[PDB]
């Protein structure tokens, strides 16, 4: 409102409005530019906003300014843009302002859903996808919100990836799909030990590590690994760190005896263990850990 | 509290149908 | 998984018609590009046509040779892509593939994509 | 406001407005139904927003769409009203969308006040009330709320 | 906790009037209903009417024998209900209660509510 | 120039202590 001598906001309205994946594809990915208006869906009615409230141009996309401990964005326009003083008159300004921002993303278990850095919420797998299955991951949107291009060359503001776009009603997210298995595990290596003593004793597997001063106990039956819900990181971890462990202490002197071993012991922690020889001898579920090894360390000390 | 109210459009509105007039 | 599933080829004389159907059934929903490539004797699986619903109304390319003669077109519920070929020629004479993938250009294509068996179209008097 | 040729949103005003004792009784325990209307007050001033700027009817709770890890909830509108097209107009459109939520609360020592699940909070204690001296548990609000 | 006073009882002629008082003290300072009831001799406590503040008019409810001659009604700022009745006929002799209650409802009543002490109403020609 | 780190955890000096 422009009052004598003096102009007041009487409103400002702000909203959020998605880029299409036309636009994405075609203007910022190709040229590194966004359309001055924004097209989109709100409260069930379609509405257009028209930056300036001119004809629409394209916009080139350039570096926001630096923030510290902040990820890169770009932006079209810096200033709002106001209408022009007329007295006695309420007046109506549109600005639009086209921002493309890298973020982190993140997944807990079972992946259904995930959070951006911006406190948003995408209410659907990171690993949903139309191949090797990822099409019965969650998805809580339709159909046409979703889009996934193969062979997508992303052009900075040499090879492809598989691209996720995901338009919400107020935003565009776009990532890599990577199939689920070997991204997410249920469990993660804690400690490697070059020197774990197994000993067998009242129908239980204790194994003492003196460089950790810690005695794990476990069954002496195996824990098959098909047990684990999106397990498929302990078998491969597990390998490489043993056979690295191998090829720098035994080497020499001892020779691996079977193939690795699995053990759950009592605080639900998860032993992959391969046995050595000296030479002069020769529903899936998931595991919960307790957060304090004292028991352990008690254990081994008396 | 995020994650619950950010649903809220998905559990009592409607975010796709598009009417004219 | 898709497949894809091809008819209506078969023999004509120069000048006359043909329209090749392709159907695909299962996971098949969402944009997606459907189009027609084509081998000929010794010679390599080139670009035909493609049909895109990536964009809304859907965007048609075709190969030079084909422009003005080839028409690709689709099915009221998607699902089906259909090639009417008119004023064909000896250079139509190949086996032309359904291609259904994921992809957004006209040539590249890859091994993620599904391929139908292949329908033979021959030119000649 | 209406253009030639495309309609753009001017401003979205949204509030949340309490369903009253009266309506909670007679109405949603009652038969399941809300008023179309909300009459509540708002910025010391009683205001009442009519549903699609209609008459008063009696709209009936349906079931919300379900969401995983969600409790139960229920409206009784899934469409926002707007103003159909007048060129070259500013017009307004109001929509009443009554939900129902049940949530889990909780408290803390002293447990002079609660939280909601939707994050809000509640400035009396859960066990506030007339009975066996709960007539002197914390309340901040007025004794007709 | 709820202390009830009543009084204005006593002898009546058929046809009379008679205007019962009720003050009610202590944690009375919300929404809440005030009544009466009755019992006549060898017979059990019914609703007679009730005065509620829950809602805005007040609402009020009355048994089918006293409508249109018994009037319930409160004083400005609450906590004191009054009963008038008019013309009394002789089904009207028992020992009037008032009630102060945190209910809705007629003639559900609960240990947690508050009875006073009962006032005595007799109607004999 | 730099910060120290600090374990929140000091039952291995205490284990320590007891061996």
């Amino acid at each position: 409102w422009f009052g004598h001598r003096y102009s007041q906001f009487m409103g400002i309205f702000e909203d959020r409005a998605p880029v299409p994946f036309e636009e994405v594809i075609d203007k910022i990915n190709a040229k590194g530019v966004c359309r001055s208006t924004a097209k989109y869906v709100r409260n069930n009615m379609e509405t257009t906003a028209f930056h300036r409230d001119d004809h629409e141009t394209d916009m080139e996309l350039k570096p926001a300014k630096v923030a510290t401990r902040t990820s890169r964005g770009w932006h079209t326009t810096d200033l709002k843009y106001n209408p022009s003083r007329v007295e006695a008159f309420h007046r109506y300004g549109t600005t639009v302002n086209c921002i493309v921002e890298e973020v982190d993303a993140r997944s807990v278990y079972p992946y259904d859903e995930f959070v951006l850095a911006t406190g948003d919420f995408v209410y659907m797998s990171p690993f949903y996808g139309y191949r090797e299955g990822s099409h019965t991951e969650h998805t809580s949107y339709a159909a046409d919100r979703f889009k996934q291009v193969d062979g997508f060359y992303a052009r900075d503001l040499t090879s492809p990836t598989t691209r996720n776009l995901l338009t919400t009603p107020k935003f565009t997210v776009a990532w890599d799909w990577v199939p689920k298995r070997p991204a997410v595990c249920t469990m993660t290596k804690w400690q490697e030990v070059d020197e774990m003593l197994r000993a067998e004793y009242g129908g239980s597997f204790r194994f003492s590590s003196d460089a950790i001063s810690t005695t794990f106990t476990t069954n002496l039956t195996e824990y098959s690994l098909s047990r684990v819900d999106l397990g498929d990181c302990i078998g491969r971890d597990a390998r490489e760190a043993i056979d690295r462990m191998f090829a720098r202490k035994y080497n020499a002197t001892h020779i691996k005896v079977g193939q690795p071993q699995y053990y759950l012991a009592t605080g639900g922690f998860l032993i992959a263990y391969q046995p050595l020889l000296s030479n002069t001898l020769a529903s899936v579920e998931r595991i919960k850990t307790t957060s304090s090894i004292e028991f352990a360390r008690l254990q081994f000390t008396y | 509290v995020q994650r619950r109210n950010q649903l809220h459009d998905l559990r009592f509105a409607d975010i796709d149908t598009v009417i004219r007039a | 998984e898709v497949q894809l599933v091809e008819s209506g080829g078969g023999l004509v004389q120069p000048g006359g018609s043909l329209r090749l159907s392709c159907a695909a059934s299962g996971v098949t929903f969402g944009s997606n590009r459907m189009g027609w490539f084509r081998q000929a004797p010794g010679k390599g699986r080139e670009f035909v046509a493609t049909h895109s619903t990536y964009f809304n109304p859907a965007r048609t390319n075709y190969a030079d040779s084909v422009k003005g003669r080839f028409t690709i077109s689709r099915d009221n519920a998607g699902n089906s892509v259909y090639l009417q070929m008119n004023s064909l020629r000896a250079e139509d004479t190949a086996v032309y593939y359904c291609l259904f993938d994921r992809r957004l250009g006209t040539v590249v294509t890859g091994p993620e994509g599904y391929w139908g068996q292949g329908t033979q179209v021959t030119v000649s008097s």
